[PDB]
């Protein structure tokens, strides 16, 4: 559920005079995705109390290990990338799920395997359906090939080439002929005065 | 008639789209440097933005629900049941085909026992009798039409 | 020559036969490879189903 | 950082598989377009076999690298404006399965849970593990057993030597009619 779902509070962003740097983080605070366990939360508490005891962002965040949502990248005035992370050391940090402002909108960054396998799912499902629809339909007969039983014929007008040369006199279907040419010559001719 | 291919076109087409989006986004993904994949994308996408929009993000497997493991079982069991039913059904219709089969070539044995020429036809595939074996002037042939 | 005609024809017949039988046995044999369930990803299971059905159809076809 | 190269390479192969399968789709529709009536069956089945070869090739291509694929995530970079491509990039972000597919999934879970209703505390997946091991043994015995059976005449070749001496014998007899020599 906390994945591809959309969320927005456009009146908020309109109220802010546009996202800047800290205020966009405030928009993340607006988001359901926002965590109470985030270092930004306890730092917000610190602003509520200590107030002055604040130092930009990363200087304040990196020294205070835990859940974080650093702005690694941005595309004003549209996109704003916000990488989640988990600090451990002055150097060490675990990268975590991206969240971003998709124009007054927030979407979690999809995993590659999940959607590649998703499309693979959709495709293979279409393949299953592709097979199931046509199963039990090629009415096979060794004598007569892969017959497809029908309400009527035309419509359109292995190495078994062997037969007697002259044949004639003989018989060989010629199951149907020219009957299509009847009516089709008729309609080609009906348009003739038009031509 | 035709509706089978008519629907199947929609199926293969939509699947081809669903795959094409992957082909395109991945081609953008690997055109971050190499020109090998930028060539393969549709112009309509190239017309939009130059690629390499995608970038690495090392963040968890992440995790999977246990019910999916149940799906792994549920799909396969149904597939196996479908397999058994399929083989059994095919044995049935083929058994009926054999029922059609024995009726015919035995009749051909009935005629050949009476000593008559026999010859294959065109794509019609039925064997046929040279009925004018005593002869006279012109040759004569006749397919043994099946009459269910 | 009269001989090589029937000979090569026999070669064609044997070829089609061995190919059909090998087809059936192969398609069945690989189903057991597909038979595995546990430890697979949920997505990975899906193609395998279609693979089963297709192998079965291939078997019945070679039977034809 | 180095693993990103693993991604670029594994997907260098996977994109190739996608090129293969999509090209097969193009060829397949190209075949169906040729037909005005229904296409002949054997070509169709051949097409599904081509499909199976491709999807199996891709599933094989997933490999251990698939784990790395699991590690990764999709986001647009600084290079990409979203000014108009946003509606389509959202489609690119759409990891969502087709609604009918997930509908079918609910149709499966409802009946598996129905089996749970008919069979409350009777899980068998654990037993299904050793049963999968039974598939693993049965397949091996199945492989080894087939070899035991027989599988496939120079004298018929020697018949040609018979024709040969018959031919020289023909030369001999023609020489006789020519001369009476024996």
């Amino acid at each position: 559920d906390l994945t591809s779902i959309q969320w927005r509070m456009p009146e908020w962003v309109q109220s802010m005079g546009g996202l800047r740097t800290e205020n966009v983080l405030e928009y993340f605070s607006q988001s359901p995705f926002y965590s109470h366990k985030s270092n930004n939360e306890m730092l917000k508490m610190q602003s509520q109390f200590n107030a002055l005891d604040l130092g930009d962002l990363n200087s304040q965040l990196k020294r205070l290990t835990g859940i974080q949502f650093v702005i690694i990248h941005e595309r004003p005035p549209f996109l704003w990338v916000i990488q989640k992370q988990n600090r451990l050391n002055e150097n060490e940090v675990k990268p975590l799920t991206v969240y971003f402002v998709c124009n007054e909108n927030i979407y979690m960054a999809p995993n590659a395997y999940t959607l590649l396998a998703t499309r693979m799912l959709n495709a293979t499902y279409c393949f299953q359906k592709a097979l199931t629809k046509i199963e039990k339909f090629p009415q096979y007969n060794p004598q007569e090939g892969y017959t497809y039983p029908k309400l009527s014929n035309d419509n359109l007008e292995e190495n078994k080439n062997q037969s007697i040369e002259n044949a004639d006199y003989s018989f060989s279907p010629e199951d149907f002929s020219v009957v299509r040419a009847f009516m089709q010559s008729l309609h080609s001719s009906k348009e003739a005065p038009d031509v | 008639s035709q509706a089978y291919k008519k629907e199947l076109i929609e199926q293969i087409m939509i699947a081809q789209t669903e795959c094409s989006l992957a082909l395109d986004m991945t081609s953008l993904l690997l055109s971050k440097f190499k020109e090998n994949s930028i060539e393969t994308i549709s112009p309509f996408l190239k017309s939009t933005v130059p690629p390499s929009s995608l970038q690495f993000s090392r963040s968890q497997p992440p995790e999977s629900k246990e019910s999916d493991a149940t799906l792994a079982k549920c799909w396969k069991e149904k597939s196996l049941t479908s397999s058994c039913k399929f083989l059994f059904e095919a044995k049935e219709r083929l058994t009926s085909v054999v029922e059609t089969e024995h009726e015919y070539y035995t009749e051909l044995v009935k005629v050949k026992e009476a000593s008559w020429p026999l010859f294959n036809s065109q794509g019609s595939n039925h064997l046929s009798v040279q009925y004018s074996c005593l002869g006279g002037i012109s040759l004569g042939l006749g397919l043994i039409r099946m009459k269910p | 020559s009269f001989q090589r005609q029937l000979v090569q024809r026999t070669n064609t017949l044997n070829s089609s036969i061995d190919n059909a039988t090998l087809t059936i046995l192969s398609r069945f044999q690989d189903i057991l490879d597909i038979a595995i369930n546990e430890g697979k990803d949920k997505y990975t299971v899906a193609p395998e189903v279609y693979q089963i059905e297709c192998h079965t159809v291939s078997m019945v076809r070679a039977v034809e | 950082d180095i693993s990103t190269e693993k991604t670029v390479e594994s997907l260098e192969a996977i994109r190739h598989r996608i090129a293969q399968i999509v090209q097969s789709l193009t060829h397949f529709l190209a075949i169906l377009h040729q037909s005005e009536s229904l296409s002949p069956w054997p070509t169709i089945h051949k097409n599904f076999n081509i499909l199976l070869s491709q999807i199996h090739s891709l599933s094989n291509n997933l490999a251990a690298h698939s784990h790395t694929l699991q590690t990764t995530s999709i986001y647009p970079s600084l290079e990409f404006p979203v000014k108009e491509q946003e509606p389509l990039l959202t489609t690119l972000l759409r990891t969502k399965a087709l609604p009918e597919v997930e509908e079918w999934e609910a149709n499966t879970l409802q009946e598996y849970e129905a089996s749970i209703s008919s069979q409350p505390k009777k899980k068998e997946a654990n037993d299904a593990y050793q049963k999968d091991q039974l598939w693993d043994q049965a397949r091996i015995i199945f492989m080894e057993e087939r070899e035991n059976y027989s599988w496939f005449r120079q004298l018929e070749i020697d018949r040609a030597t018979e024709e040969q001496n018959a031919n020289q014998m023909l030369t001999d007899i023609l020489s006789f009619m020519k001369s009476g020599k024996r």
